[PDB]
């Protein structure tokens, strides 16, 4: 793994079009992303996906699975927030 | 929040 | 991350590395609040597990990084390990973060909010770089 | 399990169901004694699981379980997420198991023992029979 | 997944012949069995690999990881027992 | 250890 911190812009796709690479792997609280030239890789798994919405950035994916290579030519999966959002509002409220 | 100190440079 | 460029240091504050007691870089995670982060429910994250941030060069001794404890482990019980489907985890910080220049929180969307396909957002972390 | 075959009941008596709050069977373990489960460390096993002993039917409600509470998940510290390498955890029960006919310990062999390649063994779950 | 528990015998593999389909992937202390038309499948992992030895049956192996698919003619992946086991009694005597 | 009371049969 790199030991300085490493960033990359990449596309969202809609869940229809990234069933053509995973089918029914994809599942309706995963986004993909990516197929860009870059791909997220093992270690990345866990940290942010964001997209600057109104001047703020938003988590919008959670780094999940992908390519089992990090081939730069698959969309990766990660984990769509905008689905799971209403459990953290709710952990954080009761904890 | 989304709000860096250090803006990114992209 | 395959193809990626180097970042600004302190330029992604609510990136944050989980590390096992060994030091080892397992996952990615971001801060929601001083108290809160978000992560993957397939690291499998644990309380001897701990939580830096503020880090950019994980292989640098002058930074000044802030290492916290891990109280506890909430994974969404409808996370699937079968299918890796809701792969979420929230960790609740014993030791609140100390918000700063180069610690901050990331915005969380609405369930409403709408990400459209061609959009370009941005990934970051310390995961490979080729394999 | 593709292509197995169904158990004896009570056969396999180390053999656990690791389930989440649910009640989802995520991963399977096996019982080393009366306060101690081995499991994969990549299952993400937390302290709000639970590990059932002595189950052979998962449908069944006159089956006499035991529903044991997870004390502390010790992750291997050599255990790399990046390849899945020592993948082991070990669970600290709250609750002791009690061993019965259905319920008992499987042996742990001495670093020194060889299996050879060629020898048939055996392994056991509730995992998916056909993909 | 099914409800009645599941057993299937398999044939234990050397790391070097189990490298012809997994390659570097495999790890001193990982061990493969299986390619016998069977197959460990999502939601086998952590459990059991045994194997009669003097009369009892002793953990080998732990269920891990493989064909992504649970292809029966691709070799399991378990952790190797034999390699983490001083693991396991260091930590029973400490706790 | 790794005597079940009830034979597996395989």
């Amino acid at each position: 793994t790199p030991d300085r911190l490493q960033q990359a812009s990449l596309p969202l796709l809609s869940n229809t079009n990234c069933k053509k690479y995973w089918g029914t792997k994809i599942k309706d609280a995963m986004i993909c992303a990516g197929a860009s030239g870059v791909s997220s890789c093992m270690g990345d798994s866990g940290g942010p996906l964001v997209c600057k919405k109104n001047g703020a950035w938003t988590l919008v994916g959670i780094v999940s699975w992908g390519s089992s290579t990090c081939s730069t030519s698959t969309p990766g999966v990660y984990a769509r927030v905008t689905a799971l959002v209403n459990w953290v509002q709710q952990t954080l409220a009761a904890n | 929040c989304g709000v860096p100190a250090i803006q990114p440079v992209l | 991350i395959v193809n990626g460029e180097e970042a600004v240091p302190g330029s992604w504050p609510w990136q944050v590395s989980l590390q096992d007691k060994t030091g080892f870089h397992f996952c990615g995670g971001s801060l929601i609040n001083e108290n809160w982060v978000v992560t993957a429910a397939h690291c499998g994250v644990t309380t001897s597990d701990v939580v830096v941030a503020g880090e950019f060069d994980q292989g640098s001794s002058s930074e000044k990084i802030q290492k916290l404890k891990i109280a506890k482990v909430f994974k969404n019980s409808k996370y699937n390990s079968l299918t890796i489907n809701n792969d979420i985890t929230l960790l609740k910080l014993s030791t609140a973060a100390s918000f700063s220049q180069t610690v901050s929180a990331v915005c969380l969307p609405s369930a409403s909010d709408d990400f459209a396909a061609g959009t370009t957002c941005v990934t970051t972390g310390w995961g490979l770089t080729r394999y």
